[PDB]
């Protein structure tokens, strides 16, 4: 049957926490020291099979790994949704103030 | 299509000439009195 | 405080699309034309009754002859517009009629907006827009402008309703 | 039933249009039965309430608040940052008395459908076939008589 | 420049985009202009110029 | 319903200590904020990057904390990214770059303190308006 | 070489470079030296739209169509590594570039057929054992064809997928089962086939040229109707370099 | 914004916007690469700050990708926040903006003042030319009650 | 033949033609026939136009689902901007109808001809020995078409922003305009409505005063109109009785007694007012908009105390935020 994949996504982890595989980059601005540098790495570094896999991004300085460990409770992960990832929508989904 | 351009151009020239050579033809003259 | 009355009527009653408001404007707009057009026709179709340039003084406050060539005016318009008056009695009655009829119509339209019996939509249009997502007219476009006017205004424009429209519920295009 | 029926915005003479001709039935359809009172609740059991549609509005948003008027749930336009989607809130709907009496619905779409309806007051069951209705409100005789006489006058 | 379209892209006079043309062009105007200044000093309108 | 000294009492540093501005500093900041900020930060938003605002909470989660006079002041001298992992004085007005952003040349430590005070005082008066955009106009 | 001004308005900007009749050589592959494509480029020449055989399945063919938009068709600046494979073959792997352009063509009837002519995520390959790139050294592979319109696009009535209305708000009390398809937006994602067959090599500068043929689906309009099958023929130009 | 988002890791060259046209870069009608968005109408703009990014085919994806200079980033920012939009009472921005930035581009002032003057002068022309032609032939004070020209012409009726 | 061309010029210029085809007419008659003929066909059968350059065709013709009220001829594409788009600039007509080519062919020929129409309103007055200036009254409505069809587009950078050629299409032009310029709050528009309201007002004043003070020469059961013969010597109404009544309604010195001063005012008012309205649109074409009193009155603490000016801003934001759904990709609307 017909369903709006996005309105359905809001009934899962996405919609409760920052989805490392879907949520748009700006979402990372709600936690201390994640935005610029890390959010780019997280998003840039494709999907994750589990939240911890983020701790594995190549190059992460020991401090970055520290920070990530701290905020894991605010992350989750769900199937990559095209409607939400296509168009480079994770770097700019047309929302501003 | 390159033709139509040509034609249109010709056509507009005609009228624009008819226009200049018109007021040139001593237009002030054409009127009721003093001329 | 009157401009919002205007914006409101667009947004809520889609008043501009009303047959009566249209007649209204056709009359006021058309009435402000007769005004201008007749005035100029007279001032530039005047007889010479003075030796000055400022022809204002050259007027006989005490009737007698027509101060402007009604006969010349007729021929002018009859050659530039194709149609032209030729009965000052009618030309002047017409001038009463046009704008008074216009305003009367614009009134009826509003007497109907009282009951909210507006001229908001065209059903055939809405039905096709529902089934077919690629059908777009300057009409559908407008209706969306109305939705925005209503959603973004209603709150501070109808305080007694204690409206609370969460940011996520507010209709908005992309980026803006 | 009769009583519940008067509590439906579709009988409000203030809804309608000048060229939306015919009986009120060519609009929402011939009323068949009262589906029942709809009570909306969210995961916490809290009972929510649907903000009704003021006659002035052709279209109105679905917003749900508790007793104190706090927005608890709604149907979002831009999902990008929705905090109250029926999904995120576990909104559910239950009915009492009427066709749907004793039943409950929890799949977002169905809940929202009814929420989308709550807006007009008591939810009813219409027969849209017969008159080939279009689902666009038309005014009552009370309304027409009033328009006609106010003009003639 | 004078033979340039006044529409999008080809912008006619307003499309001037470097000072050489500005300066250069003004050189031409100054001369062409004074030339006509002398010419009128030393003349009378022709025939059409008068019947027009 | 007035701008009491009670409202002009904003956090001075990270260790809780506060400072109290005066109706003169306030107005003065407000004027300076217009002179060198409104251009891009009108009403607490950020036109050339709408993702970061001047809401006190936003400044709280900044890195380092920029939700107090000391913070904002440092920032107006040596600007950084939200994680602080990168200096941006080259594309953001600051004292160390007044040659590039002249409007910042006059600005003296007295002025920087006022601008900073304004940013912490505005949301106190306007509230939600200050952070959000047209939605709140 | 010509400057921007030397091309502006000529339409020349929407044309992949060309090699002369001479350049029909062969480029060598070290197989021990990584190579990449500094610039792949695809220029459409024709867009054929396979016609639906009506109910009477009689086998349908592709038909020409008029390009209703303008000269905005070309894909350029494509780039990625051209890794050499164990069996001595080559597979190109695109990374980034102006890898897609929304095209719209009309038909016999007058029907506008919009498609998102693209080659996103190309994965072209050649014959096994290919020491040097000779004329006609077929490249074949698939790519992805994302929805024509993205998540945020709103229809004339405000309805959208990632945003917009939930239903036909213009018909407040209408039955909904019938409108289902047009209220619920779906985001289509599909695969495509393309083959770049060389015609001109030039081992000297390492720049090959040729013609391509690719097939893909057209816009299904947020899943409101079925997509049309499209075939696209044109020419291409690639810049191979060691790097 | 092409500059911003690019720093956040977005590939400007292949970004697809709502309509499927190209969030940051698209093509003009004759094939050249230009900025996307409503700004597609200004693809004829040339300027010191922006030229070094232009190639022989318009905006070059490589220069845009790693040759953008800071002075350009702040130039673009400066000019972005100083567009020629403002109100009569001098409140820079869009009609829905808030008071604070008192500014109205000199280019807006000049352009409007001179269109008004330019216009009224064209009326002035018509008016003084219309007077001169009637003055010459000599009737700019009225139709000769006696010899009324129209009255000597055949009826077209 | 006294000389063909000599003759031609005598015909063209002839004041004995049913319709005075003048010198200006030689340009008018053709341009106006093209504009009209292209329009009528467009409005009836033209196909959808990608007005906003975002490949989202807006069909505005009758045969494609429109009715008189909704239907219109849609503006050229935004992809086109201010570029000239003559038919010979398209690979095909199919391409030309899709990018809104008909729009330009129409606006340009119309504006061209409507000007000559002015040039003619002078010429005939000359050939007839009457004072000029009528054509100057017509400069106002023309100066508007110009402002709405050309100045605004030049100013805004695209013909796609010019007023559409249709009923609803016009309301669109208005509603959006208001949102981007807040025109109702601009002096020039106000002067515009004063002139239009006033005009209609005065049009009614004159009309009634005169018609009501007509000298009786008709039966009780005979059209009061017959009391006038085309080509009369004396006047048909008592302008002294008219002034007598009107002078008493308000007060004497506030009433006209000089028919010439009356009629000058009658023409001067609307024309002057519309001139300003046209200058308004031509001025807001460079973004010098109406007064912006948003958050002006604020209280003792700094709170914002709303005025009707603010309630107006909300209604404007609704328009801003919803127009051109899919055309924007960035924060500020600078186009
Ligand atoms: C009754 C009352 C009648 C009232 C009639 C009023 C008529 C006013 C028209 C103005 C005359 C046009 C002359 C002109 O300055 O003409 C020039 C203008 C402006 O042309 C511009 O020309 C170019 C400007 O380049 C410049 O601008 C920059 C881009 O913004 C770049 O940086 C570039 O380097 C720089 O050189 C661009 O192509 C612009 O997009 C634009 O087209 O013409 C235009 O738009 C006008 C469009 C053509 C119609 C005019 C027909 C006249 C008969
Ligand atoms: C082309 C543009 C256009 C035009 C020509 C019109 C024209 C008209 N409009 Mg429409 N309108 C438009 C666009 C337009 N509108 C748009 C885009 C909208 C938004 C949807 C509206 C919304 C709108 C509304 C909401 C209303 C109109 C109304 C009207 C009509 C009446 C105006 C009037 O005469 O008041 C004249 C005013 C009076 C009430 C007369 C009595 C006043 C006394 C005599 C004055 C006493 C003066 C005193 C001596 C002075 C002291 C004052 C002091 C300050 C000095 C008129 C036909 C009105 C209407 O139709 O009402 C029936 C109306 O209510 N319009
Ligand atoms: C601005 C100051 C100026 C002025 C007021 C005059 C005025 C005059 N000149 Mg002089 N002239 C000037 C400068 C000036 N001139 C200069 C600088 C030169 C040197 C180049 C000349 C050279 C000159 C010559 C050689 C002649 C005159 C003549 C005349 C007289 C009649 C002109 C005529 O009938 O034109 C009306 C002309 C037409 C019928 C042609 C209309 C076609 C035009 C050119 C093109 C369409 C215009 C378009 C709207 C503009 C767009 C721009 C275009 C580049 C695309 C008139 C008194 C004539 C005369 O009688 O001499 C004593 C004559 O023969 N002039
Ligand atoms: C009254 C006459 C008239 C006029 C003034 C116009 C004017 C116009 N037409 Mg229309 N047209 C007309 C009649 C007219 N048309 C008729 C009757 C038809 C039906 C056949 C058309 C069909 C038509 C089409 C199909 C199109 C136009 C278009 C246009 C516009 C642009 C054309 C152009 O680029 O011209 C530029 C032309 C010139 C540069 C020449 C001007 C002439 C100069 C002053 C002469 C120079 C002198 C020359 C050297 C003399 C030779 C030497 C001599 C001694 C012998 C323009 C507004 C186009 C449009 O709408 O685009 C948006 C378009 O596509 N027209
Ligand atoms: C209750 C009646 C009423 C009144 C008194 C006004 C009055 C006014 N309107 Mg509003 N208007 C009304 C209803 C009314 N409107 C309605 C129902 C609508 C539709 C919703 C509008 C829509 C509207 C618009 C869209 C606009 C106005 C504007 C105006 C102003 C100028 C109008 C004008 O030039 O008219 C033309 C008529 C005349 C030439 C008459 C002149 C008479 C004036 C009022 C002075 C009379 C003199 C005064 C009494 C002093 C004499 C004392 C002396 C003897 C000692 C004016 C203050 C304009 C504005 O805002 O500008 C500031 C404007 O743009 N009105
Ligand atoms: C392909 C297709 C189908 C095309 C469709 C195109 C399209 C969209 C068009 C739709 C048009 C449409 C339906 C619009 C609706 C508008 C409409 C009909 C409004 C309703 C009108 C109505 C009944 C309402 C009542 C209000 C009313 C009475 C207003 C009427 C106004 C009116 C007719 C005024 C006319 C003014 C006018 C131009 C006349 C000038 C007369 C004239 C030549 C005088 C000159 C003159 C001056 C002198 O001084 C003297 C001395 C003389 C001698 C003299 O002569
Ligand atoms: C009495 C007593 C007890 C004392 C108390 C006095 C008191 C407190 C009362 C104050 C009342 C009050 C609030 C004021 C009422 C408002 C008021 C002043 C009315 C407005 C009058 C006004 C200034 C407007 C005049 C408009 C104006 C310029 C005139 C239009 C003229 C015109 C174009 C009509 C055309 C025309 C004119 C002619 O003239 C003739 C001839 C013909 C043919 C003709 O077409
Ligand atoms: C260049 C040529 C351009 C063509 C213009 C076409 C003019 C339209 C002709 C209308 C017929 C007029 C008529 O019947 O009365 C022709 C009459 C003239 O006949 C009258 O006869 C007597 C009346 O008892 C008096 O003598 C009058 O003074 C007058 O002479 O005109 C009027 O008096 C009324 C004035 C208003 C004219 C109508 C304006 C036209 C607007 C048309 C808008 C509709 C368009 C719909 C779009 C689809
Ligand atoms: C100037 C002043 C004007 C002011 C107007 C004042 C009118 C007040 C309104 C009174 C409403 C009463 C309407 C009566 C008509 C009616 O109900 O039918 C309304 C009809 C029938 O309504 C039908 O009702 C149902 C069937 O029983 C179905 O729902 C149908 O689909 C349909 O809606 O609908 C129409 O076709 C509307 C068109 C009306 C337009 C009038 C055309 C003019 C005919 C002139 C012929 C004269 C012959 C000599
Ligand atoms: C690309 C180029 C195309 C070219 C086409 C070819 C040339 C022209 C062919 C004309 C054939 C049709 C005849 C039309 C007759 C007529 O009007 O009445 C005939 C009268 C009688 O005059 C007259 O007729 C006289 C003879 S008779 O009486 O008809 O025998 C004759 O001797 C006298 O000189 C003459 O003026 O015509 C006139 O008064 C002269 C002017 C004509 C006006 C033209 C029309 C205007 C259009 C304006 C634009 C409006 C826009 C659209 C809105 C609807
Ligand atoms: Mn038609 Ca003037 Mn709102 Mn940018 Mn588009
Ligand atoms: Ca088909
Ligand atoms: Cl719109
Ligand atoms: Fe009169």
């Amino acid at each position: 049957e017909l369903v709006n994949v996005v309105d359905e996504k809001l009934g899962t982890a996405y919609g409760e926490k920052i989805d490392l595989n879907n949520t748009n980059i700006a979402a990372f601005i709600q936690y201390r020291g994640l935005y610029p540098t890390l959010a780019k790495l997280i998003v840039k570094n494709a999907p994750y099979e589990s939240v911890e896999d983020v701790l594995n991004i190549p190059g992460l300085t020991e401090r970055q790994k520290q920070i990530l460990r701290e905020n894991l409770e605010h992350f989750t992960v769900t199937e990559v949704e095209t409607a939400l990832v296509e168009g480079g929508d994770r770097y700019n989904n047309g929302l501003y103030k | 299509m390159e033709t139509l351009k040509i034609t249109v151009y010709i056509v507009v020239t005609f009228f624009v000439l008819l226009f200049v050579f018109g007021f040139l033809s001593g237009d002030p003259a054409r009127n009721p009195k003093r001329k | 405080a009157i401009f919002r009355f205007l914006l409101f009527f667009q947004g809520f009653h889609n008043w501009t699309l009303n047959p009566f408001h249209m007649m209204g404007v056709a009359g006021v707009l058309g009435g402000a034309l007769l005004c201008a057009i007749h005035g100029a026709t007279v001032e530039n179709t005047l007889f010479q009754d003075g030796e000055g340039a400022s022809t204002f003084r050259a007027f006989n406050p005490t009737q007698a002859e027509e101060t402007y060539s009604m006969v010349t005016a007729n021929r002018f318009w009859s050659q530039i517009f194709g149609i032209a008056f030729s009965n000052k009695r009618w030309l002047h009655f017409f001038m009463l009629f046009v704008p008074v009829t216009g305003l009367w119509m614009s009134a009826i339209g509003v007497v109907g907006l009282a009951l909210n019996l507006r001229s908001y939509d065209f059903i055939s249009q809405e039905i096709r827009a529902a089934e077919d997502p690629e059908f777009e007219t300057f009409y559908t476009k407008n209706l969306l402008l109305n939705e925005g006017i209503r959603a973004w205004m209603a709150p501070q424009d109808q305080p007694h309703e204690n409206f609370v429209f969460p940011e996520e519920v507010l209709p908005r295009g992309n980026a803006l | 039933e009769k009583l519940a029926f008067y509590d439906y915005i579709g009988n409000n003479p203030a809804k309608g249009g000048l060229f939306r001709t015919g009986p009120m039935n060519k609009g929402d359809g011939i009323a068949q039965a009262w589906k029942g009172h709809a009570v909306f609740r969210n995961k916490e059991g809290e009972e929510l309430f649907v903000r009704r549609m003021p006659a002035f509005f052709e279209s109105f948003p679905v917003i749900l608040t508790d007793k104190n008027g706090v927005v608890k749930a709604d149907i979002p336009f831009r999902r990008a940052e929705s905090k109250y989607s029926f999904e995120q809130q576990g909104v559910t709907v239950s009915f009492y008395g009427g066709e749907l009496n004793g039943q409950t619905f929890t799949d977002p779409p169905t809940v929202k459908s009814y929420a989308r309806k709550a807006i007009f007051g008591e939810i009813f069951e219409f027969d849209t076939e017969t008159l080939n209705s279009d689902g666009i409100f038309r005014t009552s005789p009370r309304g027409w008589f009033t328009f006609a006489h106010a003009v003639f006058a | 420049y004078l033979l340039k379209s006044p529409f999008g892209g080809e912008g006619w006079i307003v499309s001037v985009n470097n000072l050489e043309d500005v300066v250069g062009g003004h050189i031409w105007i100054g001369l062409i202009c004074i030339a006509g200044g002398i010419w009128h000093i030393l003349t009378t309108p022709f025939g059409w110029a008068r019947r027009a | 319903a007035e701008l009491t000294p009670e409202v002009l009492t904003v956090p001075l540093n990270s260790e809780g200590k506060t400072i109290t501005l005066t109706e003169k500093q306030y107005l003065e900041g407000k004027r300076l904020f217009q002179y060198a900020c409104a251009s891009c930060h009108v009403g607490g938003i950020t036109k050339t990057n709408p993702s970061l605002d001047l809401r006190t909470e936003t400044l709280a989660l900044a890195t380092p904390p920029r939700d107090n006079i000391e913070g904002l002041v440092d920032y107006m001298k040596n600007p950084t990214t939200y994680d602080g992992e990168q200096e941006i004085a080259e594309v953001h007005p600051s004292l160390r770059s007044a040659d590039i952003f002249p409007k910042m040349r006059n600005l003296t430590e007295k002025d920087l303190v006022a601008i900073a005070g304004h940013i912490l005082v505005e949301p106190k008066i306007l509230g939600d308006k200050w952070g959000g955009g047209k939605v709140y106009y | 070489t010509l400057t921007y001004d030397d091309i502006v308005g000529t339409g020349l900007a929407n044309k992949c470079p060309t090699l002369d009749d001479t350049a029909r050589g062969a480029y060598p592959i070290d197989s021990s030296q990584t190579y990449r494509i500094a610039r792949l480029c695809l220029q459409p020449t024709t867009f054929l739209v396979k016609e639906e055989p009506k109910n009477k399945r009689q086998e349908a063919e592709f038909v020409p169509t008029k390009l209703v938009t303008r000269e905005t068709t070309s894909l350029d600046q494509i780039q990625g590594e051209l890794k050499v494979n164990s069996d001595g073959s080559l597979t190109f792997v695109e990374e980034d570039g102006i890898d897609f352009q929304p095209v719209t063509v009309q038909m016999a009837g007058g029907e506008r057929i919009p498609l998102l002519f693209t080659v996103k995520n190309l994965v072209a390959s050649t014959q096994p054992n290919v020491t040097s790139i000779t004329t006609s050294t077929d490249f074949k592979g698939e790519f992805n064809v994302p929805s024509y319109r993205t998540a945020n696009f709103l229809d004339p009535k405000g309805r959208g997928l990632a945003s917009g209305y939930d239903s036909a708000i213009a018909l407040p009390q209408a039955k909904e089962e019938e409108l289902a398809r047009a209220n619920v937006k779906r985001f289509s994602l599909t695969k495509g086939q393309i083959s770049l067959n060389v015609a001109k090599v030039d081992g000297r500068t390492g720049e090959i040229a040729g013609t391509f043929e690719s097939e893909q689906l057209s816009d299904d309009d947020m899943g409101a109707h079925e997509p049309h099958e499209v075939k696209i023929q044109g020419v291409f130009y690639a810049s191979i370099e060691p790097a | 914004f092409l500059i911003r988002d690019q720093k956040l890791g977005a590939n400007v060259g292949s970004a697809q916007g709502p309509t499927g046209l190209g969030k940051y870069l698209m093509r003009s009608p004759t094939g050249e690469i230009i900025f996307g968005g409503e700004t597609m109408r200004f693809w004829d703009f040339r300027g010191p700050w922006l030229e070094p990014l232009r190639g022989p085919n318009g905006l070059d994806l490589n220069k845009i990708k790693n040759d953008i200079q800071p002075w350009q980033e702040r130039r673009a920012a400066e000019y972005m926040t100083h567009a020629p939009l403002g109100s009569l009472n001098s409140v820079g921005g869009v009609a829905t903006e808030i008071n604070s930035v008192n500014f109205v581009s000199p280019r807006s002032w000049l352009a409007t003042s001179h269109f008004v003057l330019a216009f009224f002068f064209l009326v002035g022309h018509l008016w003084h030319a219309g007077r001169a032609r009637a003055a010459a032939a000599g009737f700019e004070k009225g139709i000769d009650r006696e010899s009324e020209p129209v009255l000597s012409m055949p009826s077209l009726d | 033949s006294a000389n063909l061309w000599e003759r031609f010029c005598n015909w063209v210029t002839s004041t004995d033609n049913r319709l005075y085809v003048g010198w200006f007419g030689v340009i008018m008659i053709p341009t106006l026939l093209a504009a009209t003929i292209c329009f009528v066909i467009a409005f009836i059968a033209a196909p959808p136009v990608d007005i906003d350059g975002i490949r989202e065709p807006v069909s505005g013709s009758l045969l494609y689902g429109n009715n008189i009220i909704t239907g219109a001829v849609v503006p050229s594409s935004n992809a086109i901007g201010l570029h000239f788009y003559p038919i010979w600039e398209a690979a095909s007509l199919d391409e030309w109808l899709y990018n809104g080519g008909p729009y330009q062919l129409i606006i340009f020929h119309f504006l061209l001809g409507a000007s000559c129409y002015m040039g003619r309103q002078w010429e005939l007055s000359y050939r007839l020995g009457m004072r000029p200036w009528i054509c100057v009254a017509y400069s106002a409505p023309l100066a508007s078409a110009f402002a709405v069809f050309l100045i605004y587009p030049i100013g805004q950078g695209s013909f796609s922003d010019g007023m559409p050629l249709g009923i609803s299409g016009t309301f669109n032009f208005m509603i959006v305009f208001q949102a981007e310029h807040n025109i109702l709050m601009h002096p020039f528009h106000q002067l515009g409505v004063a002139g239009v309201f006033g005009g209609a007002l005065f049009c009614a004043m004159h009309g009634s005063l005169v018609t009501s003070s007509l000298i009786r020469e008709t039966t009780e059961t005979e059209s009061a109109n017959y009391g006038y013969k085309f080509g009369q010597e004396e006047e048909t109404y008592n302008i002294v009785a008219a002034h007598g009544y009107f002078g008493r309604l308000i007060f004497q010195y506030a009433s006209f007694n000089n028919s010439r001063s009356l009629h000058f005012f009658l023409a001067a008012w609307p024309v002057v007012g519309v001139w300003f309205t046209a200058l308004g649109i031509s001025t807001m074409a460079f973004n010098l908009n109406g007064f912006n009193f948003n958050h002006s009155v604020i209280d003792a603490k700094g709170n914002v105390i709303n005025t009707w000016a603010d309630i107006i801003n909300r209604a404007n934001l609704g328009m801003e935020v919803m127009h051109e759904r899919n055309a924007h990709n960035f924060p500020l609307d600078l186009a």
